[PDB]
C-alpha cells in the first residue's frame, strides 16, 4: 500500500493542482495586490476545470504589491507550532555590581 | 479531575525548587534556541549542564532527569517541548522521539491548534499591511512617524513576518517539486514573486537572496546538496532539513495547503493522500 | 491540563507573541475568542466578569513564572482614557472585505472603549548571568546605553518658545485642562520638557556609521523599544521603561510619580523653582511631584487641585512634558 504511495512522483500534470497551480493559488492572496488600491477584481472565467481560474494570477509585475504579511501569519501561527518569544535584551540589564 | 491542574503546578514547583539549576537551564535554552532560531546540539547541552553544576556546586543531575524536568516545566508554563530530531544521516544512509538520546533538539509548543482562532491571528497580522506600505512606501526615518504599529499590534516586526512568508513559500515550492529543486530553477520560480534576482538587496528584509538562502540553510530549514559534476558544473539542489521535518507535520502541512487555496472543508477528501503522494519521501517516517 | 490549562497556554502565547507588549482590550478579545470553544456559546458573561477572569488568569501565570525568573507586569501608559482607545481608527474589531475596522465583533455587537493599562513581559533577574547571548552584539548594546543616556539627559530644559506642536499627548493634556475648567485662557504654559528628542543628535555617535546607526535604530523601533512621534523625534516606548524600571531608577535618580512604586517619563512636570531639597545640581521636580495623564486627571479632579509642592496655581502648572 504505502510502497505505491511513496513510489509515485509529482509534476506530471496531476489532476486537481500541480506545482504551477499550487504556486499561483498561493499568489491568489490578492486582497491587497490590486483589490485594495486598483479596485480591479479578478476576471472570473465562469476535475481539470477547477484550475481554469488560476491562469490570470501570473501578472504580478512587481513585488511590494503582494501581501507577504498574510502568508507570514499563515506560517508561524497555523503550522510549524511556533514557540516564538520576545527575546528581551540581557546585556543591557546586567549590572556589574562591584 | 479539577485538582489535576493544581497538583501538577504544585509538583512542577516542587521539582524546580529541588532543582534550582533547572530554572537557569530553561532560561538559557529558551534564549539560545531563539536568538538565532537555530538548532541546539547534545554537546552544547552537556557542556552547559556541567558548567551550571560546577558553578552552583550541586551534584550533576542525570541528563535524562534534567531533560524530563525541562520538558515538564516548559509544558506546564510555556507549553514548549524539546522534541527529538532524527539524525541527518538517516536519509543519507511511527518513530518515537528519542528525547533521552536524541542528538539535537528544538523548542516546540505542543498545545493543539484550534480550528478558527488562527483565523483571528492571521486577520490581525494582515489587516494593517494595507497601510504599512500604502502606495509602495515603508515605515522608518523615511517618513515623519514610526507608530504604524499603533501602541501595539499583532504584526510584530514586519521583518520576521516577511522572512517567515518567504520560508513558507520556499518550502511549498520545494515540497511539491518532487522534494528536489535546483538552485537556478528555484531562483527562476522565485523570480515570479518579484524578488530581485540580480543580487540587489530585497526591500523589506534588506538581505540579498543568496544571503537569505544561506541563512535558511544555517537554520537547518533546508539542506544544500553539493552535487559537484564536471559536465553539469557545480549544480546545487535543496532538500528539506530535518528541522522542518520535525517542525512542519503532515497534518499541519495539509491544513496549510488547504487554507492557502481556500477550498471548502467539505471537499477535504482525496487531499490527505494527494499531499502524501506529492511530498514523497521528504520525511524520515 | 484538559481544557483549563490550554486557555492559560494560549493567553501566555498571545501576550508573548506581540514582542512582549499588547493591549488589554486585545487580551480581553483574545480571551473571549478562545473561551468561545471551551464552554460552547459563552454568552452569559459580563465585561467586568471578563476583566476579573483575565486578571485571575494573569495572576496565575505571574505566580507560575515568578519562580522561573519571569513576570507579566501591568504598567499604565503615559496616555490614558479615550486617547489610548482611539489607536488607529478606534479598534479594528471599502472595495474589498479587508476593510472591517468596525465589523467582525466577537459578539453580535460589543465595545470595550475603556483602556488604561498595558501588559508587559519582562524578567526580574537584574544580574541575569544566564541570558547574555542576544541578536544584538556588544556594539549596539553600547549604542543602546548611550542612546538611553541621551534620552534621559534631554529631559532637562531651560526654556522653549510658544510653538505648540500638535502631538497626541498635548491634545489630551489640553482636553483634561478644559474638562477641569473651560476657561480656554492662556493657561497653556510655554515651557516644554522633552525626554524624546531625535534631532540628528544620535547620528553623532562615533563607533557606528550613519547607515549602520539608521538600520539599527529602525530595527529597534520595529522591535517596539523606541517609538517615533509624528514630528520625527525618537522616544523610548512603554516596554523599554517597563523592563528597566529598576535600572533607570537605580543608575539615575529620575523622579517617581505620585505612585510610590511606579516610574513616569511623560505627562506634566510643573517644577518651577521650588524643587524638593536641592538634589545635586538639577531641580524642576528632580526628586518627585510628577504625574501621568491619567494620574494628572485624577489629582486635579479630586481634592487638592493645586499642586502640593509648596503650593502653586493651575496657571503656572500644566508644564507640558513630551
Amino acid at each position: 500500500a504505502q510502497i505505491s504511495v511513496r513510489n509515485l512522483k509529482f509534476d506530471d500534470s496531476r489532476s486537481m493542482v500541480n506545482l504551477e497551480n499550487i504556486v499561483n493559488s498561493l499568489k491568489r492572496y490578492m486582497l491587497k495586490e490590486h483589490f485594495k488600491l486598483n479596485n480591479i477584481a479578478e476576471n472570473r472565467n465562469d476535475t481539470s476545470m477547477r484550475h481554469s481560474y488560476l491562469q490570470q494570477f501570473s501578472h504580478y509585475n512587481e513585488f511590494s504589491q503582494f501581501n507577504w504579511f498574510r502568508i507570514g501569519a499563515l506560517y508561524n501561527t497555523i503550522s510549524k507550532n511556533a514557540p516564538i518569544t520576545d527575546h528581551l535584551m540581557g546585556p543591557l540589564s546586567i549590572e556589574k555590581k562591584p | 479531575d479539577s485538582d489535576v491542574d493544581l497538583t501538577e503546578d504544585l509538583a512542577v514547583a516542587k521539582i524546580v525548587k529541588e532543582n534550582p539549576v533547572a530554572r537557569k537551564m530553561v532560561r538559557y535554552i529558551l534564549s539560545r534556541g531563539e536568538s538565532q532560531n537555530s538548532i541546539i546540539t547534545r554537546n552544547k547541552l552537556q557542556s552547559v549542564i556541567h558548567e551550571a553544576a560546577r558553578e552552583e556546586n550541586i551534584a550533576k543531575p542525570s541528563f535524562s532527569k534534567m531533560f524530563m524536568d525541562i520538558n515538564a516545566i516548559l509544558y506546564n508554563v510555556y507549553g514548549f517541548e524539546l522534541q527529538g530530531l532524527p539524525s541527518k544521516n538517516n536519509m543519507n544512509a511511527m518513530p518515537e522521539p528519542l528525547g533521552h538520546r536524541a542528538q539535537k533538539f528544538i523548542l516546540l509548543n505542543n498545545v493543539p491548534h484550534s480550528k478558527n482562532f488562527d483565523d483571528f491571528k492571521i486577520l490581525q497580522s494582515a489587516h494593517t499591511y494595507e497601510e504599512l506600505i500604502v502606495t509602495g512606501e515603508y515605515i522608518g526615518d523615511d517618513i515623519a512617524s514610526g507608530t504604524s504599529n499603533t501602541l501595539e499590534s499583532k504584526l510584530s516586526t514586519d521583518r520576521d513576518l516577511v522572512y517567515k512568508g518567504v520560508l513558507s513559500v520556499i518550502l511549498c515550492i520545494v515540497f511539491f517539486s518532487k522534494n528536489n529543486i535546483l538552485h537556478q530553477e528555484l531562483i527562476k520560480f522565485l523570480e515570479t514573486f518579484g524578488i530581485p534576482s540580480d543580487g540587489s538587496k530585497i526591500a523589506i528584509l534588506n538581505i540579498t537572496i543568496e544571503d537569505l538562502i544561506k541563512s535558511l540553510e544555517k537554520r537547518e530549514y533546508i539542506v544544500r546538496l553539493e552535487e559537484k559534476s564536471d559536465t553539469d558544473g557545480e549544480v546545487i539542489s535543496y532538500r528539506i532539513g530535518r528541522r522542518t521535518q520535525a517542525e512542519l507535520g503532515l497534518e499541519s502541512l495539509e491544513k496549510l495547503v488547504q487554507e492557502i487555496m481556500g477550498l471548502e472543508k467539505e471537499q477535504t477528501k482525496s487531499l490527505h493522500d494527494d499531499i502524501i503522494k506529492s511530498i514523497g519521501d521528504s520525511y524520515s517516517i | 491540563p484538559v481544557t483549563g490549562d490550554a486557555t492559560a497556554k494560549y493567553l501566555l502565547q498571545y501576550i508573548l507573541s506581540a514582542r512582549g507588549i499588547c493591549h488589554e482590550n486585545a487580551l480581553i478579545l483574545a480571551l473571549m475568542r478562545l473561551e468561545t470553544d471551551a464552554s460552547t456559546l459563552n454568552t452569559e458573561w459580563s465585561i467586568q466578569q471578563w476583566v476579573d477572569k483575565l486578571n485571575d488568569y494573569i495572576n496565575a501565570i505571574n505566580v507560575k513564572l515568578n519562580l522561573l525568573g519571569y513576570k507579566i507586569i501591568r504598567i499604565n501608559h503615559g496616555i490614558g482614557r479615550n486617547a489610548v482607545t482611539l489607536k488607529a481608527k478606534q479598534n479594528f474589531e471599502n472595495t474589498a472585505i479587508r476593510a472591517h475596522n468596525n465589523d467582525y465583533a466577537v459578539l453580535q455587537s460589543i465595545v470595550l472603549p475603556e483602556s488604561n493599562r498595558f501588559f508587559v513581559y519582562v524578567n526580574l533577574a537584574s544580574t541575569e548571568e544566564t541570558k547574555l547571548a542576544t541578536r544584538f552584539n556588544q556594539n549596539e548594546i553600547e549604542f543602546m546605553k548611550w542612546a538611553i543616556e541621551q534620552f534621559m539627559i534631554s529631559g532637562e530644559t531651560i526654556v522653549e518658545g510658544p510653538a505648540l506642536e500638535t502631538s497626541i499627548i498635548v491634545k489630551e493634556v489640553n482636553r483634561i485642562l478644559v474638562a477641569a475648567t473651560g476657561d480656554s485662557n492662556l493657561a497653556k504654559w510655554r515651557k516644554f520638557s522633552t525626554f524624546t528628542v531625535g534631532s540628528t543628535n544620535l547620528f553623532q555617535f562615533q563607533e557606528l556609521t550613519a547607515t549602520d546607526i539608521e538600520d539599527l535604530l529602525l530595527r529597534l523601533c520595529e522591535l517596539k523599544w523606541f517609538y517615533r512621534t509624528q514630528e520625527g523625534k525618537f522616544g523610548i516606548d512603554l516596554r523599554c521603561i517597563a523592563e528597566l524600571e529598576e535600572y533607570l531608577t537605580s543608575m539615575y535618580n529620575l523622579n517617581t510619580c505620585q505612585n510610590c512604586h511606579k516610574l513616569a517619563i511623560q505627562g506634566v512636570r510643573c517644577g518651577n523653582e521650588s524643587c524638593r531639597e536641592e538634589n545635586e545640581e538639577t531641580g524642576e521636580n528632580s526628586l518627585s511631584q510628577i504625574w501621568h495623564v491619567d494620574c494628572f486627571k485624577h489629582y486635579i479632579t479630586h481634592v487638592s487641585k493645586n499642586c502640593d509642592r509648596c503650593g502653586s496655581s493651575l496657571i503656572t502648572e500644566g508644564v507640558y512634558v513630551i
